[PDB]
Parts: structure tokens; C-alpha cells; sequence
């Protein structure tokens, strides 16, 4: 079937195609390997220019047709999930990989025995790691937090932040804390809501404990503050899915008002079902009325006299954002209503934002809740869009701190490491299986020379003297310098990466050079 | 194929190309324009009756379609010019081409990362901007006449403000608050002290820089001869939460006797803090008596909750920095105040620092009778200073005639006399391009710039020089006994957008083709 | 030797627009002089016309180049300002082009180039003000001369005896003193079919367009009169949709006459309440302008109506008559009104005019529309050029007193002193004073190519009798070679010389700092 403008290769041309296919694709971001690599200019197809050195905003905006090339984007999905820091650093790798693998296929080695030399390489690789990490928790309960405060500063030094950048650092220190329990360690992604606006500065920035719902009060006679009512427990706010409306059928509607007569009684008939459903709301206490759908004008007229504030267009992943931080639940219909079911809250208010007009609100909490808002603000929309993924890159590290106290020390040190350590076991370990970890030890070599070509220095002559630092003195970590720095030690320079951070990055390499070298045919169509 | 709607991915070295040659091509059509003598250019359309003959820099970058996508980020680069300041567009856009000239002579003679080369002009635009400085003369003469109007304008804008009750006594506030710096004007030189129970017409101007909620029990209430130091930790019930974490444990004590072997290891942390030779410390957090009592033995005063900003704003005065973390003993800048003195007013503890280091500073305490009388206080009275100030930074000007500019290319070549290996080259051909713009200046008002640049040089190069680009006899003559200056503001304006338009386009190594339109 | 190589070539780009330009005075060069060659035009519509006048041939060549579109401008400029010479300066510009040629061929920037103009172009016309004979405004006799050689060359020559002074007594009331610049625009020539060419009334004050109403009511004349200009139109509602009367009852008919009488009627009561006796409105073609039903209450009310104005005077009137435009009734008052002695309509033959005497203004000064009438079409066309032209050199001298005699006379003496005082100079800028002298003498070198005399011998000629007299000899087509220009009663204003000379220096100056063009939109 259409056999004109179809290819096919299988067991000849596609081996050596697909490596040439992700080698040109990789080499695209091996420039912007670390925080000294070099930005891209990327036009969006709407005619947006954006400038980012990050590896996962580059491979998320390539559409391609190239078969070989979509497996990079599909494990970058989950790269981004999982970590979010081995976006460049596995292509590169997972690359390397595929270099090595195409070296020995010409040497006539079988393709799956390279698939399982990589993965039982792989595995002695976990096990030198595991013996020679560190402990921060051990060492002292302050100095982890200096990591933390570090954490985001080594992501934020690269960029104009660097500057303001104490604020932000102790803003992820403060949400990991609220949203995860020491029992699961994990951050979950979805109770994070990351928003930010255009202009102000990046020192405005605040840390809210419970979820903004950027909201006009509707009328502006309402009050700009929700009061706790005379001793009542926090603030109880009303979440509903059902529109406020004067009931009608599903048949005729067809409403005409011939004079002012006529006028008056639907006036007066809509206010009296309007005293009906706000009677839900009094029974049950809320002192804030939150709805999915928009308010007539008499609607607020009666809401105004009786105190309560009116929240109206509230999206459906917003009004789950609101249950989750104040503890409440969904109300489908009005008759459910209940005070049972209603959020609670500290207070409401609305807070000025620097200069802009928008003049945003709070809903606060007080205790700890299942879920946080991250609120970020700078000078410029590139500023705002750089900080909100630096942030993210920040929390998902601390998510991996906690959630293994062993850490590995980076820029280099860790990949010199790996590769002295297999290339000892290359030769303990006879067979095929010598040169599959040999191959695979020459791949582990690819990073820290990358960083050195990226570093400005030479990547041979670099590769050698940390290979003589960790042999003849003793084994530790001595890394490239990716940023300017005093010296050499990264130790010395406390540059840690978490354990299990790198030992996901290691795996989504290997499981993605498999499934490279697990697919020989390749069989697209045309274009219709 | 990548992207997609013919959008591709330009080769690496035709991306040099682009960002030198498209860029340059582009700067070298308002190149032309740069000064009075400058030449003109016309702009064409379609229709071709449309057309229009104007000198305008940026009219001419604006109006072209530019198909090359690092065209684009020039334009984009020239509007941070436009909305900062709005004047001298075209020579910023020239500078900044003439950044690229050399770029691309220090690229092609060596085809390494740039990101090496931009820090050589990070280092060589810090030198040109000292040079600048010392240039720096003054039309702020006669200020006691600048004093009489400063004190007018104030009192201006107080109206309509709540301040208006008594004009003579704030406005005298405000000029006492910026003639007695003498120095930066920047906000955060002048701490805002706001109180209840007061009379706005009785509040008073303190040069100490005042604090409050007084700091330690134990600690004695005045400290000579202070030693500041910054510090972000929490020696105060450490291990915030302890929910979820697995314990096993023959008795709860061990869960506690953890936390003291955790703050054991502070012990390390507060034995560095005796080692700086410092009789006072700053902590944002809280701590424990016993880590304060070792704190009294040791000779530390302990200042708890100045939270960040606030410690920003000391560390400038004191001439500090902040930092969160001690890597090693005796390496720092720290910042130090005379007399520490602890007060109390509107019922409310306070602190006095007095005679900081290099200290140039002022304290407005303000009375007010709510907190509306507060809050717009404070924000009415910062909308006062930085009006009067933007007249301390403007009319301040330079030598002109091309002077200045030559004499950051000596600047930079005393730079390019101390420097590294590598970064000779980067430098080097700093002061080349500054050395570009008495060129261009010489080729667009019709003279030589070989014979001019040449004897400018070499009679800027040493000593005695006061000398400049004279256009209208066609020669090198003094610019002092001509009168021609230039503004200081506008000699760093152009220079740190120029330093800045480097950044943009050298962090670039590949650039992907724009979407035709 | 070694010098500047200039790898790139933005010169050589502006030397092809400047070949491009020289290539348009080359074209025009052969229509220099009224014995000048003409030139067939033919437009993209179809249309064929031929003239000889530089400034009809510039307007219609439909130039795309745009630098040569610089010297449509310049005649533009030429004939608003000075009126004559739109040829000669286009011709005068071509050769400080071609001796630019040769300065950048010597190596020289053409910044200098330019700017060696401007003191070229003010060292000339300060020559020219020392041989220039004053005259003043206050001799009648030296105008009426000056404008009868100007209608010399026109068919209407033996009548142009009454022309002559219709010409100098409208500005000499127009001038007043030390009033520089005299827009012509306030002299409006009023052409009316029928009559004779010796049949003419100045009338200084102002003179409408069009004439009375010729329904029933019409005053035709009215006394002590206010008159107001209403760019309204009164009629009754007739909204720009879909709109129909029907009238199927006697109750209708008078629905509708109710209303739009009473609507008519309610726009004239506030017209009277101003005092206003003279209306003028708008034509507007496409409703109506004033309704019959207005024009019986307008006559009720004794209020003079003059209806179907021309937006071209609109602009006019508001000006000269010192009033103010009335867009609608509401804002329409008495202050912006204008006062007026008599207000009557005059038929010399047929032609039923308007005119208005005595506007008696302080804002408005005396705005003077001179009507000009004849018997053929093409007699008060060809009439009002040629009095167009004679105010043209008129206004030379009101804003600029003193004569010089034309037909190349001061384009050779002064290329004779630039060229001794190049000697004074130094340096690159002496080399362009020699050129530029060179440069002054194509106009009168032109003028002997263009009238069959010998090229080379009359432009000897003269640089020969110029050394002994001053300014007594120029080029003349009537004795067919060399003699006293100023006996033959050929007198060119000061004006025209200085501003050719200043729009020259100005045309070239915009040229030669172009060094590059791209496409733009």
C-alpha cells in the first residue's frame, strides 16, 4: 500500500542510519551542556522569539519527522516528570551510547548483546556509585539546608536571578516542607500551581500557602476583606459546579417584558428564587460565594447586603486547587450543600502587587495543607517564564534529597568516577562482555568532556588529570569546572547532585539506547 | 526537517554569519547617520509612491522587514534603550555592531566558545566604566541654588498628598536626605521607620541607621566597636519536621540527643564566627539559649529576625555582603559600625547603629496616627526622591568630542596590560571597537580617520591629554577650550545596553531561521 | 600610491542614482527657454499632451526613481516660492551633480562636497545682491513694466494694458510693508464665462462662486449683512439607510408635512436668533442642501441665502472673510459671523456673481478675489496663467526688493568673481569653488543651444562685454544673439535667481547624502 514515497530499512542501512540520525540531533544540545553552555534563538510557529538554554524547552518545541529523533522527545516527557535536571545530560549520554553501539556493530557484535553489555554495565556502575557517596543528613541538619538554599542558586546563577536569588531559595525550602511527608518523599507536581505575571520586579515574589484565584469581587461595593464573623471557626468559602440562576424549564424559555409591569414581576420573581438558594449558603455558613459560572446583576445586589463577597468564572482545576488547601469537598448541586463540605480558610483579602493594575487576592491558611502556590513576578516575560522552570528544576532536587540522604558529587567528578570504576571491572570481567564494558566506560566519558569543551578548556588533556587527581593522590570527586570558580574539588566547593537523581538519569539512558537498538525496521507512508 | 511551516534549524557556522554579518549589515545602514554630519538613507515600499528620505535610526531599523532572525533580536535589543532612556538609540546600535566587528575577528582567528569572550568584556566594560568615572565632572554646581529648588519641587509634591499639613518641615527632610549623601540616590540608602501615636509635623531625621525589635535577653544593650556579620541559620529547634521519617529508638531522649549531636556539629559553625575576630552576629532565624550562651563566652552579640531586605540594606552602608553558608575560616567582606546603641520610641523596641564603615546614610522616622497616614506616607515621600534625584544624575556630564572615548581605550588597554592568557585577545579588541567610533564619526563628517584616530591616539595615549575630535577645523584641538561635553548618563547608558547586546548574541551558538511571513 | 581601497561600494551605488538623475536634466535641459524643444508625453491612461513648461513635464513624467523625485519637489518648491524657473533649476542641479562626478573621482567625500555648497550657494547670492538693482514698492511705474513683459508672452498681449495694473494695484494693497513671503493663495482669480478681457472689477474685499437662490423668495441682495459659513445642510431627515414615505391617508400627509416643516422651521428660528442675514452652505450633491420649505421660512425671516457653495473655497472663505466653520446649528452663534455693508448680485453678462464689500475685520485682513472674465473658454484659462505668473514675479519683490537682467547675464559674472576669489581659499574646498563657478554657467549656455545661436561663441561672448559692463548685457531670442537685455525690457527678479541658486544647494545637498537605499514596508 503506496509503495511511491515509502522507505524501508532493515538489517543493512538502518543500523548505521540510525545512529547518524540521533548523533546530529544530539550535537545540537551538546553546546548547551551546563550553566556556561550557549542559548538558542527559538521562533515559535504563532512568530514568538524565545531564548533558553535549557535542553527540554529545545526538544519540546521540535515537531520532526525523523523516526529515530521521536524517541529523544517521548523520553523527555518523562525525563521532565520523573527528575527534569536529565534533559540534556541523558540525550547526551544516550547518545554516547549509540556511538559506542555503532563501533561494535561494525566489529560484528550482535545488537541485543550490546542492549544487555549496557545494561549489566549499568548495573556495576550503581553499586561503585552507591559505595563511594556521601551523606549530607549525617554530617549536620543546617548544612542541608545550606544545599537546599544552594540548590536553586547553582540553576539561578546562569540568569539575571543570581541576583535576588536568597528570595526564591528560601521559597522552595518552605513548599517542599507543606506538600510532602518525610513518609512518601515525593513532590507532586500537580499540587504545585506555578503562576506568574508581567512586570513588577522578582523580589515581589510571594510564597502562598493556598490558592490565588486572581478575582474583581465582582460589584465593587463588596468588601476587599472576608472577616472571621464574630468568632466563627477560619473561614468557610462555598465551592459549587452548578451556575446560579432563577429556575427554568428545558422546553420554552422565550421571556418577553412588554412594560414596565411586566418588568417588575420577573424582577421580583427571580429575587424571591434568589432568597431560596442563598439560604443554602446561610444554613451552611460560607462566608465567600465560589462558582463556575457568571452572576446576574440582581444576584449581587442581594449577596452585597448580606456580607458575602462573590467569586464568579472559576475554571474546574481551580476549584480543586481550593478543596485540596483548605480541606473541603466538591458540592455538585445546591441541595448538598452542607457546612461539612465547606473549605476553610484563615481570611481573604486582596493584596496590591507592586505598580500593576490587576490587584490580585489571597486566600491564606495558617496550617500546613496538602498543596502550595508558587507566585513568581519579574521585569521582563522571558524573566517570569525563566524563573517559573528554574523553580521547578529547584523543587524536584529537594524531592530527590529527601528522598535519599546519599548524594553524589557533580561537574564531572561523578562520570570520571563511573568510567574508572567499569573500566577496572572490564578487565575482571572476560569474555564478550570486555569489551561491551569498555564501550560503555568510553561512553561515560562523553559528559565530562562535553562540560570541558563547554567549560572552554581541552576535553583530552581535562579527561586525563581527573582520571590522575582520583588514581595516584586517592579516589574522591574532582570535577570540571562548568562556571568560574576558586579552584578545582568540587567537594571543596560542597557542588552536590542527589544519588538517586543520578541514578535516574543513568537508567533512562540505557533503557532508551535499548529501545534504539531493539527497533532495526523502520516503515513510514506518505503524506496525503 | 524540525519545527515545522518552514522553520529550520541554520547551520552552526552560518549562525556566526547571521548573528555578524546579517547584524552588521543591518548596523552598518544606521552607521552612516551616527552624528550631525551623519548621512541619510531612503526607505522604499511596494507601492513605491509611498516612500519617505528620513536620518532617523530608529526609524530606519523599524520600518525595513528584516528576514534574518537575529536581525530580529537586534531590534528588540535597541527598544531596552528606547524605554530606559529614549536617546542615542543609533549609537548604541552602532557601538554594539562594532562589538560584533571584533567578535568576529576574535572568533574566526579562533573559533572557540564566545562564552569565554563575553567575560572579557565584562571585565574590559568595568575598566571603561571607571574611566568614566574619573572623567566625571559636574554642571551640579552652585547646589546651594540647587538646594533652594530642591526644597521648592518638594513641597510641589506634596500636594494633594497628606503630607501637605506641614511642606517646610518634610521638604526639609527630603533635602537633608539627598545633598548629605553624597553618593548613590538608590531607595535603599534611606530606611522608613514607621510608628503610631504621633504627630506627622514631629517627626525627625536620624543619619544612624535604625532597626527594631531589639535583639537577644541576655546580651547587653550597647556594643563598641562592632563587627557585622551576615548569616542564615536556624540554631533553634532544628529539624523542622520529624513527621513521616522512620525512628527507631530505645527511648524518645534519643530522638532529642540526635538533635543536640545535630547542633553539635553547629559548634564547628560557631567556632568559625569566633574566628573572624567579630564581637557581634546577625541570624534571620531564632536560637537557642544555649547556642546564645556559647554566643556570650565567645564574645557574640546575637541579632535575631532581620529577615533579608532589611539586611541588604545594611550590608551597603557597612560595606558587607551576605552570605548563607561559611566555607572557611577569615574569608569575607564584613562591615562594621561604631556605636550600637538600643532605644525605645512609639512603644516599640528599637535599634541605633552609628558610624558604619565608609557609612553615608539617613533614617526618616515617621509618626503617623494610622496605618493609612503611614503607608502613604512612605510611598509619596519615595515618589519625591526620586524626582529630585534624577536631577543629581542628569547634567552630570563628561569630556566629549570623542575624548572620553579614547580615553576608555587606554582604559581598556591598561586592562589588556594585566590580564589573563586567554583573555588578552577578548580585551583587547574592547578598546578596538571603542577606538571605532571616532572612525566613523571622521568618515561620516568627510575627513580622514586614519590621520585623525592615529594622532588622537597617540596624543590620548600618554599623559597631558585633554585633546578630542574637532569637526570643524579637521583636526585634533582641546574640547575643554572648545566647551564640548557630553552627559555622563548617556556615556553609561550606551555602554552597559552595548555590553549587554554582546551577551544576547554571543550566548547564541546556533540560531534557527525566523518563519517567513 | 596606497590608499583607502573601499571594498565595499555605497559610492558607486549613489553614483548611478546620480547618472539616473543627470539623465532627467538632460531631458529637460532641451525645454530650457521659450524657444526650448517640447516634449510628447504619453500617460498610462492614453492621454497625449505636449508643453514645454519643466514643471508640467516633471508632474506628469511619473518618475519612479526616487531621487530623481527630488526635483519634481524642487520645481515645486520653485514655483510656489518664486514662480518662474522651474527649468533652470532643475538644469542648474544636474551640473553640480556632473562636477560632483568629478570630485569623487579626486577622492573626496561628498560630506565636504555638500557642505562646500552651502557657503557656494551664500557667497553667490551675496554677489548677486551687489549687482542688483534696488527697486521699491512704492514706484508704480517700475511694476506695471515688469508685469507687462510677463503677459508679453501670451496670445492677450495688446490688452494686457488694463491687465498690467490689475496685477500691481491688487498687491500694492496686499503688501503693506517688511511683510517677506505674500501667499498668492489669498489672490483668488475668479473665472466666469462671458464678457470681454477689458471688462474686469478688482473688488478687494471678497468675491463669492456662485450665485442666489432662483426659487420663489430669493432677496438676490441684501444690506448691513452678516455672513456665516455652514458646512450643514438643511433638509428635512434622510438617514443614510433604506428609507420610504407613504402616505395612504390625509392624517399621513399631514403627519409628515408637520414634521418636516416644523424641523425646517426650528433650524431658521435659531439662525435668526443669531442675526444672521447671509447663509452659505455646502453643495452636497448627494442630499440636499437646503430644502424649498427653508428657503420660503429663510425668505419670511428676511434672511439673504446663497446655497451650493464650493468645497474647494470653503477653506478659502474661512480665512480671507475671518469667520469660522459652522459644522452644526447648535454651535452656530454670532461671533463667528462677519459683518458686511452691502450685500448684492452684479450680471456683468449673464454670469449673476456675488460679491461682498467692506468685511471690516481686524483678524481678517483686505483678501482680495479678482474676477476675470472673456469670451472664449481658452481666453480666461490662458488669462489666468498669465496673470498667475505676473503676480509670481510681483511677489519676488515684495518679499525680496531689487531686479537683476535676465537671459544669463549674472550666472556668467559670477562665475567670473568665484572663480578670482577661489584664490582666497585653501585646500579641498578651493578646487570646488572653480567647479562650482563651471557649474553656474549651463544655464546660460543652455539658453544658446536651445535658441539655434552657437554654443560656444555666444557664452564667450559674454564673459567678454561682462568684464567692462556690469550686468548691461545677457542672451536674447529677439535680436538673435548678444545685447543689452535691460533696453529689450527683459527683467528677471532677484528672487528667482536666489531661490534657484538656494533650492539648488538644498537638491544637491539631499542627493549626495544618500549613500545607500533598501526596501521598506
Amino acid at each position: 500500500k503506496d509503495q511511491g514515497n515509502k522507505k524501508r530499512q532493515h538489517g543493512l542501512e538502518a543500523k548505521k542510519s540510525h545512529i547518524l540520525a540521533a548523533r546530529s540531533v544530539a550535537s545540537i544540545i551538546k553546546t548547551s551542556l551546563g550553566p556556561r553552555g550557549l542559548d538558542k534563538i527559538l521562533i515559535s510557529p504563532d512568530g514568538e522569539i524565545t531564548i533558553t538554554n535549557d535542553g527540554a524547552t529545545i526538544l519540546s518545541q521540535m515537531e520532526l519527522d525523523n523516526e529515530i529523533a521521536k524517541l529523544l522527545v517521548q523520553l523527555s516527557k518523562s525525563q521532565d516528570d520523573e527528575i527534569g535536571d536529565g534533559t540534556t545530560g541523558v540525550v547526551v549520554l544516550a547518545s554516547a551510547l549509540l556511538d559506542q553501539a555503532l563501533e561494535l556493530i561494525q566489529k560484528g557484535i550482535h545488537p541485543i548483546k550490546i542492549a544487555n553489555g549496557f545494561d549489566e554495565a549499568a548495573k556495576l556502575a550503581i553499586s561503585k556509585l552507591e559505595e563511594t557517596c556521601d551523606d549530607i543528613s549525617a554530617s549536620n541538619d543546617e548544612l542541608f539546608r545550606d544545599f537546599l538554599l544552594r540548590a536553586a542558586k547553582t540553576s539561578l546563577g546562569s540568569k539575571i536571578v543570581s541576583k535576588d536569588h536568597d528570595r526564591f531559595a528560601e521559597m522552595a525550602v518552605e513548599a517542599v516542607i507543606n506538600v510532602m511527608d518525610k513518609d512518601r518523599k515525593d513532590v507532586d507536581f500537580d499540587l504545585i500551581k506555578m503562576q506568574g505575571r508581567v512586570g513588577g520586579s522578582i523580589s515581589d515574589s510571594k510564597l502562598i500557602n493556598g490558592v490565588i484565584l486572581d478575582k474583581d469581587f465582582s460589584h465593587p461595593q463588596m468588601p476587599k476583606c472576608v472577616l472571621p464573623k464574630e468568632g466563627s471557626d477560619g473561614v468557610k468559602l462555598a465551592i459549587l459546579t452548578c451556575p446560579f440562576e432563577p429556575p427554568k424549564p428545558k422546553t420554552k424559555h422565550k421571556l418577553d417584558i412588554s412594560s414596565v409591569e411586566e418588568y417588575q414581576k420577573l424582577q421580583t420573581y427571580e429575587q424571591d428564587k434568589f432568597k431560596e438558594m442563598i439560604d443554602d449558603v446561610k444554613k451552611a455558613g460560607a462566608d465567600v460565594v465560589i462558582c463556575q459560572w457568571g452572576f446576574d446583576d440582581e444576584a449581587n445586589h442581594l449577596l452585597l447586603q448580606n456580607d458575602l463577597p462573590a467569586v464568579r468564572w472559576v475554571g474546574g482545576q481551580e476549584l480543586e486547587h481550593i478543596a485540596i488547601s483548605t480541606n473541603g469537598r466538591i458540592v455538585p448541586r445546591f441541595q448538598d450543600l452542607s457546612k461539612d463540605k465547606l473549605g476553610t480558610c484563615s481570611r481573604i483579602y486582596e493584596q496590591e502587587f507592586g505598580t500593576t493594575k490587576d490587584r490580585m487576592l489571597i486566600i491564606e491558611q495558617s496550617k500546613e495543607t496538602k498543596t502550595v502556590t508558587c507566585f513568581v513576578r519579574g521585569s521582563n516575560k522571558m524573566i517570569v517564564d525563566e524563573a517559573e522552570r528554574a523553580l521547578h528544576d529547584s523543587l524536584c532536587v529537594v524531592r530527590n534529597l529527601v528522598k535519599d540522604s546519599r548524594v553524589v558529587y557533580g561537574g564531572g567528578a561523578a562520570e570520571v568516577t563511573m568510567s574508572l570504576a567499569v573500566s577496572e571491572e572490564a578487565d575482571k570481567q572476560r569474555g564478550i562482555d570486555q569489551y561491551a564494558f569498555r564501550g560503555f566506560a568510553q561512553a561515560l566519558d562523553t559528559i565530562p568532556m562535553t562540560l570541558a569543551e563547554n567549560s572552554g578548556l581541552d576535553p583530552i588533556g581535562t579527561l586525563s588529570t581527573l582520571k590522575s587527581k582520583q588514581l595516584k593522590e586517592k579516589i574522591s570527586n574532582i570535577g570540571v569546572d562548568c562556571l568560574g570558580y576558586g579552584s578545582n574539588d568540587m567537594k571543596e566547593l560542597f557542588v552536590v547532585d542527589p544519588f538517586i537523581g543520578k541514578k535516574q538519569q543513568i537508567l533512562l539512558a540505557t533503557q532508551l539506547c535499548r529501545m534504539i537498538l531493539k527497533i532495526d525496521n523502520v516503515i513510514i507512508s506518505g503524506k496525503d | 526537517q524540525i519545527f515545522g511551516d518552514q522553520v529550520t534549524e541554520e547551520r552552526a557556522e552560518n549562525a556566526r554569519l547571521s548573528a555578524f554579518v546579517g547584524a552588521i549589515a543591518v548596523g552598518d545602514l544606521v552607521k552612516s547617520t551616527l552624528g550631525p554630519k551623519g548621512m541619510d538613507k531612503l526607505l522604499q515600499s511596494a507601492s513605491s509612491n509611498t516612500c519617505m528620505v528620513t536620518n532617523d535610526g530608529a526609524t530606519i531599523l523599524k520600518s525595513i522587514p528584516l528576514d534574518n532572525p537575529a536581525a530580529k533580536v537586534l531590534v528588540n535589543i535597541s527598544k531596552v534603550q528606547d524605554d530606559e532612556v529614549g536617546d542615542g538609540t543609533t549609537s548604541v546600535t552602532v557601538l554594539s555592531a562594532e562589538l560584533l566587528r571584533e567578535a568576529e575577528k576574535l572568533i574566526d582567528q579562533s573559533k572557540i566558545h564566545p562564552q569565554t569572550i563575553i567575560e572579557g568584556y565584562r571585565l574590559a566594560s568595568a575598566a571603561a566604566l571607571d574611566a568614566l568615572t574619573k572623567a566625571a565632572v559636574d554642571n551640579s554646581h552652585d547646589k546651594t541654588m540647587f538646594r533652594e529648588d530642591l526644597i521648592h519641587i518638594a513641597k510641589t509634591t506634596l500636594s494633594s498628598k497628606i503630607l501637605s499639613q506641614d511642606k517646610d518641615h518634610f521638604a526639609e527632610l527630603a533635602t537633608n536626605a539627598i545633598l548629605r549623601l553624597k553618593g548613590s540616590t538608590n531607595l535603599e540608602h534611606i530606611q522608613i521607620i514607621k510608628i503610631l501615636g504621633g504627630k506627622l509635623s514631629d517627626s525627625f531625621l536620624d543619619e544612624g541607621f535604625i532597626l527594631a525589635k531589639k535583639f537577644g535577653n541576655n546580651q547587653p544593650k550597647r556594643i563598641e566597636n562592632a563587627k557585622i556579620l551576615i548569616a542564615n541559620t536556624t540554631l533553634d529547634t532544628d529539624k523542622v519536621k520529624i513527621f513521616g521519617t522512620k525512628f527507631k529508638v530505645d527511648s524518645t531522649a534519643k530522638l532529642a540527643q540526635l538533635e543536640k549531636a545535630e547542633r553539635e556539629k553547629m559548634k564547628n559553625k560557631i567556632a568559625k564566627i569566633s574566628k573572624f575576630g567579630i564581637n557581634t552576629f546577625i541570624n534571620r532565624q531564632l536560637i537557642y539559649d544555649y547556642p546564645e550562651q556559647l554566643f556570650t563566652d565567645l564574645g557574640i552579640n546575637s541579632i535575631e529576625h532581620a529577615d533579608f531586605e532589611g539586611v541588604e540594606r545594611l550590608a551597603l552602608v557597612t560595606g558587607g555582603e551576605v552570605v548563607s553558608t561559611f566555607d572557611e575560616p577569615s574569608k569575607c567582606k564584613l562591615g562594621e559600625c561604631d556605636v550600637i546603641e538600643e532605644i525605645m520610641l512609639g512603644e516599640q523596641p528599637f535599634l541605633k547603629f552609628s558610624g558604619c564603615k565608609a557609612g553615608e546614610a539617613c533614617t526618616i522616622v515617621l509618626r503617623g496616627a494610622t496605618d493609612q497616614t503611614l503607608d502613604e506616607a512612605e510611598r509619596s515621600l519615595h515618589d519625591a526622591l526620586s524626582v529630585l534625584s534624577q536631577t543629581t544624575k542628569e547634567t552630570r556630564t563628561v569630556l566629549g568630542g570623542g575624548c572620553a572615548e579614547m580615553v576608555m581605550s587606554k582604559a581598556v588597554d591598561t586592562e589588556a596590560q594585566n590580564i589573563d592568557g586567554k583573555k588578552s585577545l577578548a580585551v583587547e579588541a574592547f578598546a578596538r571597537a571603542l577606538r571605532q567610533l571616532p572612525t566613523i564619526l571622521a568618515d561620516n563628517a568627510g575627513f580622514d580617520s586614519s590621520e585623525l584616530v592615529s594622532k588622537l591616539r597617540s596624543s590620548i595615549y600618554n599623559g597631558i591629554s585633554t585633546s578630542g575630535l574637532d569637526l570643524n577645523n579637521g583636526t585634533i584641538a582641546d574640547m575643554r577650550q572648545l566647551g564640548i561635553v557630553e552627559s555622563y548618563k548617556l556615556k553609561r547608558a550606551v555602554v552597559s545596553s552595548a555590553s549587554e547586546a554582546a551577551e544576547v548574541l554571543l550566548r547564541v551558538d546556533n540560531i534557527i531561521r525566523a518563519r517567513p511571513r | 600610491n596606497a590608499t583607502f581601497k573601499n571594498k565595499e561600494k555605497p559610492q558607486e551605488v549613489r553614483k548611478a542614482n546620480i547618472i539616473a538623475a543627470r539623465s532627467v536634466a538632460d531631458a529637460i535641459r532641451t525645454s530650457l527657454g521659450p524657444k526650448g524643444m517640447d516634449k510628447m508625453i504619453k500617460t498610462s491612461r492614453g492621454e497625449i499632451i505636449i508643453s514645454n513648461d519643466g514643471h508640467t513635464i516633471l508632474k506628469q513624467m511619473a518618475i519612479l526613481h526616487p531621487v530623481a523625485r527630488m526635483l519634481v519637489e524642487v520645481s515645486a518648491a520653485q514655483d510656489s516660492e518664486a514662480g518662474d524657473g522651474t527649468t533652470s533649476v532643475v538644469i542648474l542641479t544636474g551640473a553640480l551633480l556632473g562636477a560632483a562626478e568629478r570630485l569623487l573621482n579626486k577622492g573626496i567625500h561628498p560630506t565636504i562636497i555638500a557642505d562646500s555648497f552651502q557657503s557656494a550657494a551664500k557667497r553667490s547670492v551675496d554677489i548677486l545682491l551687489e549687482m542688483c538693482h534696488k527697486v521699491s514698492l512704492s514706484d508704480r511705474e517700475q511694476l506695471v513694466r515688469a508685469a507687462s513683459t510677463s503677459l508679453s508672452s501670451k496670445i492677450v498681449s495688446q490688452y494686457s494694458s488694463f491687465l498690467a495694473p490689475l496685477a500691481v494695484d491688487s498687491v500694492l494693497k496686499i503688501s503693506d510693508e517688511n511683510s517677506k513671503n505674500v501667499d498668492l493663495n489669498d489672490i483668488r482669480l475668479v473665472k466666469k464665462v462671458g464678457g470681454t478681457i477689458d471688462d474686469t472689477e478688482m473688488i478687494d474685499g471678497v468675491v463669492l462662486t456662485q450665485t442666489a437662490i432662483k426659487s420663489a423668495g430669493g432677496p438676490t441682495r441684501k444690506e448691513k449683512a452678516k455672513i456665516g459659513l455652514i458646512q450643514f445642510q438643511i433638509s428635512p431627515p434622510k438617514p443614510d439607510t433604506e428609507n420610504n414615505i407613504i402616505v395612504n391617508d390625509y392624517r399621513q400627509m399631514d403627519k409628515i408635512l408637520k414634521e418636516e416643516r416644523a424641523y425646517l422651521l426650528n433650524i431658521c428660528k435659531k439662525i435668526k436668533k443669531a442675526k444672521c442675514n447671509v447663509l452659505l452652505i455646502q453643495k452636497s450633491i448627494l442630499r440636499d442642501a437646503v430644502n424649498d420649505l427653508a428657503l420660503h421660512f429663510l425668505s419670511k425671516l428676511n434672511i439673504m441665502v446663497v446655497k451650493d457653495i464650493e468645497r474647494e473655497e470653503i477653506e478659502f472663505l474661512s480665512k480671507g472673510l475671518g469667520c469660522k466653520p459652522i459644522a452644526d446649528i447648535e454651535l452656530f452663534t454670532e461671533d463667528r459671523l462677519g459683518s458686511a455693508d452691502l450685500v448684492e448680485e452684479i450680471d456683468s453678462d449673464g454670469s449673476k456673481i456675488v460679491r461682498v464689500t467692506g468685511i471690516r475685520n481686524n483678524n481678517a485682513r483686505p483678501t482680495v478675489s479678482v474676477v476675470i472674465r472673456g469670451a472664449n473658454n481658452m481666453i480666461i484659462d490662458e488669462t489666468e496663467r498669465s496673470l498667475h505668473d505676473a503676480l509670481c514675479v510681483i511677489r519676488c519683490l515684495v518679499k525680496e526688493r531689487g531686479l537683476i537682467a535676465g537671459g544669463g547675464a549674472p550666472e556668467i559674472e559670477i562665475s567670473r568673481r568665484l572663480s578670482k576669489e577661489a584664490r582666497s581659499m585653501e585646500g579641498v574646498q578651493a578646487f570646488i569653488w572653480q567647479e562650482f563657478a563651471s557649474a553656474l554657467e549651463v544655464i546660460p549656455t543652455t539658453l544658446a543651444e536651445n535658441a539655434g545661436l552657437n554654443s560656444i561663441k555666444v557664452v564667450t561672448e559674454l564673459r567678454s562685454k561682462h568684464e567692462n559692463g556690469e550686468l548691461n548685457d545677457g542672451i536674447s531670442v529677439r535680436r538673435s544673439g548678444t545685447t543689452n537685455t535691460y533696453e529689450e525690457h527683459i527683467l528677471q527678479p532677484v528672487l528667482v535667481s536666489t531661490s534657484a541658486i538656494t533650492l539648488a544647494s538644498e537638491c544637491v545637498k539631499s542627493i549626495l547624502r544618500i549613500d545607500d537605499i533598501a526596501f521598506s514596508r
